[PDB]
């Protein structure tokens, strides 16, 4: 086998894969390592079975640097999973980890401005960020959200975001929706003090589309938009990036159409890929899990992907999930967004396994409170401003939650019709 | 029950919490200086601390993300001398909102900043019970 | 159930999906079908179950036609498939067909060209197109690309193409290939006289790039560009196939990345929804599959989807995938391009099954043939043209198929040494 | 006859003609609409004569949709109505309604905002919309016609318009005019506090120039212009509405030259199918009626077209003039406005006719209120606010609109100097 | 006559540390040592844009400082803001969102970035009414030794 060189050491410079692959019985496992591989050419180095599973094994591939294009994701993904997920060899085939070198990382812009340079333009610290999805879903007039938009701004929350398939719609067409939602945001600043935002959507049919968009809020002074980018493609999402990053603009990525790609076990493309793909296209932040009852998916993987998409330097860590040692070069970070039912009692458990560098999000659109939805993103915030409080004195909050939370909704009207 | 619009006004991190007692920013100043970072004190008058655009007339092109009084007025070893710092300011400034400030100083970048003081003659806050009415 | 209405009566302007879904043990497939489908509120009209499969139904769910931004491939696939796959309440979920009403047809452009303007434009009828992949993949200068590129459309093909990770590399950047590949299809035109092509990749980074790309295309007057249209991405692809339509350029749209989203049977979106897409978006040519051996696949669904992708009114036909009909209103047809080792004794089967509305396409970059790449590009052409004719003069090519081979190659020396 | 297919279902993409047709003597009526009719062949499909007139059918004819170019009402009006009217076989042809295909429907844009995105851009709710023509016609100057409609506007009307013939002239430029009437508009709102506005008029001799005036009004922020689409032609109107969409201004259109098409019953095109070519084209106002003494016309008939050009879905009513059920598919509507001379006793009638989705126009100029234009603008503003008070409290105003009026009265100052 | 300052010469401070301070903590610092009665602060020769602190977010927060450092003492503010760079057009970008922002002046190193690139700026500057503060990085290479090189007063005319 010209492909499988188990003696190969690696370069500074080489792309690295790690795919897990089940071959078609017969197949030896370097014969299917060695397909995949197959001076420019790509070469199995390592295979690893996986112990646990029958005729699983770990292909490790090595790619020189001169394959790829300069800052292209696009293009990333063409040469290494363009045509390998169709071969007849493999029963199943899944990408879990990549090697990103620093020379390739250098040629990337990443996200437009980051979490510090966020939290130092929004002047939020030392807490996680509040986000609310306006619900209904769809049918509401671009007045009517804005008056929601204003309602859940003013309670306390940091963030609002449109629904990811409000795009430009018959019922509400983009640009009334973005006055209208400008109009709320300077007025929920205004009542409050604090810097506010809404997540306004930019994805749009054609670029030069969503550029215009991204022109419109740029011009209404807002401070982010939204773009799902496994939908819209990478090449859309750098455009919007490299704009962003040009006129000051944060962004916020959805990742719609993500568990088509990342759901199976056998087949796929890992979430820490698209998340990697992510920060290196660019991305403020990142939809990152859904809290459906609890944070779903193994916590190591969670913590895994979310240390891959938030620190400048990841060690192997093949208990979370990391193959690969991934050095950053000092690219920017992207915040991860925890989304769905985040109920006021389960806020201890998501601070302590993401801390301050993340924003939760409220998808249910919250409305559970009986009072408004006011007093009900009032009632969040003072439950995330009591779980980190207590847990900066030292507590430890998967023990103590219960007790923070009683103990804030003794002296809060608010959080106690929530608690309820 | 309704939340207020009336002199509502909340200063980001452990705002909406009731004002915090010594004991409380002798605590979230020993977990600052506990993380490695170093503690400062910020204030500001009345007419300078709420987030504005008065000079967004001066700009073009856009204005995404300026606000004005976003910086206040700088005025750090442990809880209690920055609890020190604290009394010496009010009674410096006794008209003027006190922000402790933390600084990772490695990644020379700002972590910390949190509310420790609310001026008495200053009515643009409500309290822990007249949020909702 | 508020969202199963086995009653309803789809509308003529609703859009409808037929998903295949396994539902978890316990889970009647009413609910899961619910749960699928939850006045803009998506329905389960209909729910079959699979004869041959166990706990296996297709669900068929109608959305409203104001729930999509007109024009917008991306907000379809946002709306349909944003976030459905990762429902826990089912095993296994996969899109089998969409149904386009006219009226979300009519907003868009679709193919820049189609298959009349494209034979009109190259003055080529009543035969199939002829394409190779110049082969070594990667490493080539821009000179000795363009050298090949020569070399194998003088012989008599029709087109050329970029490999699909050639983009632009330190090997080869982008505008020394454009103009060299211009010099050589000039060349190969003016020595034949016929009209020649090369698919100048155009994927890139950003959507600026993309269409600088294309306008370097356009300046050096070539015919044709290609575009990876799942790894570009939708809003990429609608902007390129708009500038595409406005200044009079071909479009060959490859489909990287695809076997990540269409290859198992029980989870992900089947090709044929993927090759509606693409037809709504723009695209004159659609790689639509491979020849591995002989045409992979049921041949059933590969002329379904064939059909899907070219004619103009397609009557629902269970037997190969159609599970719905399909009305184009006079939007253009997608050629379909089947690559892979089209060898020339498997020529008349590809012929039968495709007909004359098709490219096919020599990925493997022939230089099977012992005296060079243009003799073995004649040889093609002459078993092609055989092939056609035969077929006109009312042989069955699949019964005769090696006999108009051996007929052909006794009158022709360049064949003579491709047979052997 | 080729053409004459009385047993063709028309499909749910064919555009529908019904025409009204008098042939000469001799001539049999299935001759006449086998010529008007004459797979791209128009066909007539029904004829019914007409009970009441002798020699009198209505022909409905079918045409393909691929026949029209999508989203030109150009094109919809030269191929339908383009060389029909000069046939000799036809003493009088005159075309009643179209049908509309939601597929061609979809490749509209329509008008740029429509009635409720207009209700939440000016924060008017529950009640008509009120306007002036500055009085006197031509003449005035820019200062002096600013101080008209600031002295209107300032009494609680609220829109004024400028004369249907005032474009640019040497007595008052346009520019002159447009930041008079700036600085009027801004003095007016800041007096009352509600938001005012002005139709100013865009109708120029180049579309170069319409748009400079459009830009003129979009960089003064005022919020509404005005255009002559049946002048100017519907290529420039649908110009000026496409800009209207891009750049959030309301745009109010005055059917000019309308009677030299519309007035004849036996010849010409009726005004309703002209109110759907506007809807289409796209306008947020259209002057629908006058009211010389009370509202002219049948009103069976200005109820049909105030529904065809207001409703989402009107179902075929030949009593009110429709002759084929109208799908709009979501497509914004169009206020109609009703001019001239608007008294104030005859408040009542138009409101109960009309509705709140309705702007009354007082295009005689008011001055009939002794005490001036602020005073008879309150006057008239207090009448409108008092019916629809009378007609929400559940008062029949066709029955007690004089004694709302005079119950007005009795408390208004304002009103009693009118009431006289 | 621009600045309304007479009589005197003018004080500026280089903004220290030299490198590694985030843009929020640069302007937190030109804001502290404007508001003291200094008339200029600048940037460090070599901070033009790096990953710890990119240029636009150094220019909005430099920007927010000056104007609250003239709020706070009523005096006419400046900071020399580098918009040295790798492309003319990267460095005409940067002293156009200076112009952008409103704030009064820049800075070039000219013996670094060129004199063709300077001449450029200088245009640039004398089009839009901004300020052009000058460092002559690298000269020491050319003006040290006394037998060699071109003396400091020749690139001083230059």
């Amino acid at each position: 086998l010209t492909y499988y060189t188990p003696d190969y050491q690696p370069k500074d410079t080489d792309i690295l894969a790690a795919f897990r692959m089940t071959p078609q019985p017969g197949v030896p496992p370097e014969e299917a390592g060695a397909a995949v591989a197959a001076r420019y050419k790509g070469r199995c180095y390592d295979i690893e079975p996986v112990p646990g599973e029958e005729n699983q094994y770990i292909a490790y591939i090595a790619y020189p640097l001169d394959l790829f294009e300069e800052g292209s994701v696009t293009n990333l993904f063409t040469s290494i999973v363009g045509n390998v997920f169709g071969f007849k060899a493999l029963r199943a085939l899944r990408l879990e980890d990549l090697r990103i070198p620093p020379a390739y990382v250098k040629t990337f812009q990443g996200p437009p401005h980051g979490i510090q340079v966020e939290r130092d333009k929004l002047n939020k610290y030392g807490r996680g960020l509040l986000g609310c999805t306006i619900k209904p879903k769809l049918g509401l007039s671009a007045k009517n959200y804005g008056r929601a938009v204003y309602e859940c701004l003013r309670g306390g929350l940091d963030f609002t975001k449109d629904d990811e398939n409000v795009n430009s719609q018959p019922f509400m067409r983009w640009r009334d929706r973005f006055l209208f939602v400008a109009e709320a945001i300077y007025k929920s600043q205004a009542e409050t003090g604090e810097i506010k935002g809404h997540y306004l959507n930019a994805t749009a049919a054609t670029a030069e589309e969503m550029l215009k968009r991204a022109e419109c809020a740029k011009d209404l002074g807002v401070p982010i938009i939204m773009h799902d980018y496994l939908t819209g493609g990478f090449t859309a999402n750098t455009s919007l990036a490299h704009y962003c990053r040009d006129n000051g603009l944060l962004l916020h990525i959805h990742r719609a159409m993500h568990a088509v790609i990342d759901r199976q076990r056998n087949h796929g493309i890992h979430f820490r890929v698209l998340a990697k793909a992510l920060r290196l296209s660019g991305g403020d932040h990142l939809h990152s899990g859904t809290v459906v009852g609890k944070l779903e998916g193994e916590r190591e993987v969670t913590l895994g992907f979310v240390d891959l998409m938030r620190d400048d330097y990841i060690e192997k860590d093949r208990s979370r999930g990391i193959y690969f040692t991934q050095d950053w070069v000092s690219l920017p970070g992207t915040m991860p967004v925890a989304s769905g039912g985040i109920h006021v009692w389960h806020m201890p458990a998501l601070v302590e396994i993401f801390g301050d560098d993340a924003c939760l999000q409220f998808g249910g659109g919250t409305l559970g409170h009986p009072w408004g939805n006011a007093p009900g993103a009032a009632a969040n915030r003072v439950a995330l401003e009591a779980c980190t409080q207590a847990r900066n004195e030292g507590r430890d909050l998967a023990r103590e939650g219960g007790d923070v939370i009683r103990a804030a909704c003794k002296w809060s009207p608010e959080l106690a019709a929530a608690c309820e | 029950q309704v939340w207020t619009p009336l002199n509502n006004k909340f200063f980001e991190t452990f705002s909406y919490l009731p004002p915090m007692t010594d004991a409380e920013i002798s605590r979230q100043v020993d977990y600052i200086v506990s993380n490695g970072w170093t503690p400062c004190l910020e204030f500001a008058g009345a007419e300078s601390a709420y987030t504005s655009n008065e000079n967004c007339v001066r700009m073009q092109n856009t204005t995404c993300l300026y606000y004005d009084n976003r910086y206040w007025t700088m005025w750090c070893t442990d809880g209690g001398q920055v609890l020190r710092e604290v009394q010496a300011c009010r009674r410096a400034f006794p008209d003027a909102y006190i922000r402790v400030v933390g600084f990772d100083p490695v990644r020379q970048v700002q972590v910390s900043g949190f509310l420790v003081n609310r001026p008495a003659s200053v009515r643009d806050y409500q309290g822990p019970s007249t949020r909702s009415v």
